[PDB]
């Protein structure tokens, strides 16, 4: 027959895992993508002021 | 609200919210009762006891 598949590797990393009221994962941000992602994670908040 | 793969409860102080009650799935909320205070209002051992 005919089909297809993906192959990809995973590496260790830490994100900021956000759970809503129900208890389901909805928002995640890593630490090794962008300075914002970084400074955002340290403040432990999704909103960063000036 | 809780989910089948979420039978342990702890927000910031590791409170005993994890009582999923394996016996009869029943998540319980643990909370200490009133602590209380104390203070003695006295007019002095000179006037009266
Ligand atoms: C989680 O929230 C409510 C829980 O009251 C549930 O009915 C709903 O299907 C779930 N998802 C969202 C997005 O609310
Ligand atoms: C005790 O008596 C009064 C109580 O109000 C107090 O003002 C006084 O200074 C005291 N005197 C003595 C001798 O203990």
């Amino acid at each position: 027959g005919a089909a297809a598949y993906y192959v990809g590797y995973l590496q260790p990393r830490t994100f900021l895992l956000k759970y809503n009221e129900n208890g389901t994962i909805t928002d995640a941000v890593d630490c090794a993508l962008d300075p914002l992602s970084e400074t955002k994670c340290t403040l432990k908040s999704f909103t960063v002021e000036k | 609200k809780f989910l089948p793969f979420q039978q342990f409860g702890r927000d910031i102080a590791d409170t005993t919210d994890a009582v999923r009650d394996p016996q009869t799935l029943e998540i319980l909320d643990i909370t200490p009762c009133s602590f209380g205070g104390v203070s003695v209002i006295t007019p002095g051992t000179n006037t009266s006891n």
